[PDB]
RNA sequence: GGUGGUGCAUGGUUGUCGUCAGCUCGUGUCGUGAGAUGUUGGGUUAAGUCCCGCAACGAGCGCAACCCUUGAUCUUAGUUG
RNA sequence: UUGGGCGUAAAGGGCUCGCAGGCGGUUUCUUAAGUCUGAUGUGAAAGCCCCCGGCUCAACCGGGGAGGGUCAUUGGAAACUGGGGAACUUGAGUGCAGAAGAGGAGAGUGGAAUUCCACGUGUAGCGGUGAAAUGCGUAGAGAUGUGGAGGAACACCAGUGGCGAAGGCGACUCUCUGGUCUGUAACUGACGCUGAGGAGCGAAAGCGUGGGGAGCGAACAGGAUUAGAUACCCUGGUAGUCCACGCCGUAAACGAUGAGUGCUAAGUGUUAGGGGGUUUCCGCCCCUUAGUGCUGCAGCUAACGCAUUAAGCACUCCGCCUG
């Protein structure tokens, strides 16, 4: 059922015959999403995902494209989750102690610009703090107050980004994400196949999903 | 599924090597270690050992083998079928038999088979006498076991017809 | 007691590559393992200087800096000047 | 054998045609050589082994039993293998209709270019190197113009492009001749695969007899180079290469991968087809046989790598290795 659907949207011959049971044939080159397949396996995540709300694995959410860099970003912060529209940084999961200590520099350093001693030289925090404030806001971003190990993520392409998915299938952890058609479903437990890079349709699956936690909140 | 750290881990260790890295000035001398690491009631992992010095080495074995377990059937102390692993050109076959038979196993192999509590087992190492791929030609064939109660539910199948 | 012997028993002490831009560690992974990544790629610098990229993020010894001298000026102090 | 290998570690025969030997599609009847099984006869005793008893226990000794036979006779079993009888057509082959080709052998044909020689024109050098000399030159070289002999090589097209089993074959045309691939279905009814010895082919070198020898060129010679130069360089230079015929029968004769049959994600060009989809088209798209290359999943691998052209998983045959 078209919800609110425009697209049916990528790839050409450079696709997984992993994914041979989800996408049809166009002339064009461009293959064909199934839209009743699609529909009915984000419901299932539509569901287990208000059961993951109620547990503690929060959200995590992480977008390396520059479409999503803001969809991504507003959607998260919608929910108040954790977004990545930046680098992913080699062992976020896996390296948590040395993220903790990293994010715990950036935790005290706010307090010294605006509380604590500022009044030291008016060009050391201008060579090394505000420049450290301008890359740990950037690169470690609003995922800074987690103190935890979640137990979700989601993501826009695998096939891009592989590198974020070992450390978090090397836990055992079920994460969502929306894949493209070349990507890997023996890696992801929820499967969602849609455009990868229209706006809306990146806009409007981040929507359920944050909603689907906000409903989850009672 | 991944085994949890709740268990009862006992840890000896296996072998030592030292292991050299040729820079400018000379040699450097570091070490390298492996510690079989489980309980005596069918968990059994290690995990790699290196450092610079020897008793770091033993402490970081212990992290992978945390990170790293896998579980044995023990049917009646035994192995509960005939089995033969092959990985990586040391093969190491793996014979139950009856329970008075103790543990004939290589050097490595036997502190293996004592930390997974299972005390009935003949082996013979066919391939090379190296340290980590023998654990390797132990635990790969020992992922590849069976229950009898879970192939009479994978055939949908009586647990006694496996047998009778 | 030895200015008797061995600096291929030694402490200690300095030269030397050279005041050269390097040497590693912690965690994470990578590879059956040795090791590899970090340190490599891009742009600069006297410099592993520093920025960007980057399955690595970090830290430590180094570089520089704080130490002296000389180069300007003010305060205070003017004799044996 | 249970209980290895063969890309580079020791190892694929250079490749073929094949007698013997090896192995067998499908369906059905039948047979019982293999196979399965009973019964009987027998494999002496001591010894091993099952269990008792005897010696002060033990060792030893004794009692009883089992076991040991590709054993023979006899009676059963008929799925598979062997044998016989009869069918089916996918394996393989034949017809027919196409298409591709540097496949071979033969006699002949040219076109640039090298040199040689004849001569005009024309003067001091050219020739050659890291540098330079030897060689060539006032007897007229080199350069240049026409003409002549003669050989061998066949630009451009040229391309992980064609074809052959391999070595190999590139000017052109003719004569003669091999296989290849598609299209089905007309036919045969398993006629097939592999193959020790045996047979034939097999670049270059070399050999024997004559032919022919323009370049090129081992041996040698000369000039340098160098402490030495029996070498790289240098100008010449014999055999050779070249042809017909005969022989040697070896090479990194390389995909460092023995031949065949099936099966196991893709993506991608590229050579020859064929089928279709709108289209006479051109074309695009899709399906599909065949070699031809590259990047890739599972798995294999000691790692590099290999990956529907396997080094994946299986099977039949032949060779080879055991520091």
């Amino acid at each position: 059922l078209l919800e609110a659907g425009v697209h049916f949207g990528h790839q050409t011959r450079r696709w997984n015959p992993k994914m041979k049971r989800y996408i049809f044939t166009e002339r064009n080159g461009i293959y064909i999403i199934d839209l009743q397949k699609t529909v009915k396996k984000v419901e299932e995540a539509y569901n287990f995902t208000k059961n993951l709300a109620a547990e503690g694995g929060k959200i995590l959410f992480v977008g390396t494209k520059k479409q999503a860099q803001d969809s991504v970003k507003e959607e998260a912060q919608r929910s108040g989750m954790y977004y990545v529209n930046q680098r992913w940084l080699g062992g976020t999961l896996t390296n948590f102690e040395t993220i903790q200590k990293r994010i715990k520099r950036l935790k005290d350093i706010e307090k010294m610009q605006e509380n604590g001693t500022f009044d030291v030289l008016p060009k050391k925090e201008v060579v090394q703090l505000k420049k450290e404030l301008e890359r740990l806001e950037k690169f470690l971003g609003g995922i800074k107050d987690m103190k935890d190990l979640p137990d979700a993520l989601f993501i826009i392409d695998p096939r891009k980004e592989r590198i974020a998915v070992a450390e978090a299938r090397k836990l055992n952890i079920p994460i969502i994400g929306i894949v493209d058609t070349n990507c890997d479903p023996d890696e992801i437990d929820v499967v969602i196949p849609a455009n990868d890079d229209a706006i809306r349709a990146v806009k409007l699956l981040t929507s359920k999903m944050a909603d689907a936690i906000l409903e989850a909140k009672q | 599924r991944i085994d949890p750290s709740k268990l009862e881990l006992e840890e000896r260790l296996v072998t030592v090597n030292r292991v050299a890295k040729v820079v400018k000035g000379g040699r450097r001398f570091r070490f390298a270690a492996l510690v079989v690491v489980g309980d005596k009631n069918g968990h059994v992992g290690f995990g790699t050992g290196k450092a610079q010095e020897v008793p770091e080495a033993i402490r970081k074995a212990v992290e992978d083998a945390k990170k790293n377990l896998i579980e044995v059937p023990m049917v009646g102390t035994t192995i509960p079928h005939e089995i033969i692993g092959r990985f990586g050109a040391g093969n190491i076959l793996l014979k139950p038999a009856s329970e008075g038979t103790g543990v004939i196993a290589g050097g490595p192999v036997r502190a293996v088979l004592e930390l997974a509590g299972v005390a009935d087992i003949l082996s013979k190492s066919l391939g090379s006498n190296t340290p980590i791929n023998m654990i390797r030609a132990t635990l790969q064939g020992l992922s590849e076991l069976k229950r009898a109660e879970d192939v009479a539910k994978l055939r949908g199948k009586s647990v006694e017809e496996l047998l009778g």
